[PDB]
């Protein structure tokens, strides 16, 4: 008699979604200034 | 004459065999259409506990919905 049972296996599949990446810690607004401008907010206001 | 009575016995074993994997596709159709009411907007629970059963179906287990779970998003990663 024939055996009723295949090794083949049942498969399950990852919920795999992608959606969109986020944009990066943007630099604090004080060290924006620094390394666009050369110089701090506080050595800006004094002017 | 034997080996007639012998078909005999053997096909109501066959039939016996896809009355079981007949029904196991039921159940899977049937889920289907409970999502595909859902998703398109109305309001009819998608629990396995919850589908309807006619004689082609049986009771739904809890793994007849596991199955289905990952058969749409197996069809669904193929397109």
């Amino acid at each position: 008699h024939k055996q009723k049972v295949t090794q083949e296996l049942p498969e399950s599949t990852s919920f795999d979604v992608k959606g969109i990446e986020q944009e990066a810690t943007a630099k604090p607004f004080a060290k924006d200034f620094w390394e666009t401008h050369g110089e701090t907010l506080d050595e800006y206001n004094s002017r | 004459e034997q080996v007639q009575n012998q078909m005999n016995a053997w096909t109501k074993a066959q039939a016996k065999a896809l009355d079981d994997s007949m029904k196991s596709m039921n159940k899977l159709d049937v889920i289907d259409k409970q999502f595909q009411k859902r998703i398109n907007g109305e309001w009819v629970s998608t629990d396995f506990k919850d589908m309807p059963v006619n004689e082609n179906t049986g009771e739904f287990k809890h793994s007849d919905m596991v199955n289905y779970a990952n058969k749409k998003l197996a069809e669904i990663d193929s397109m």
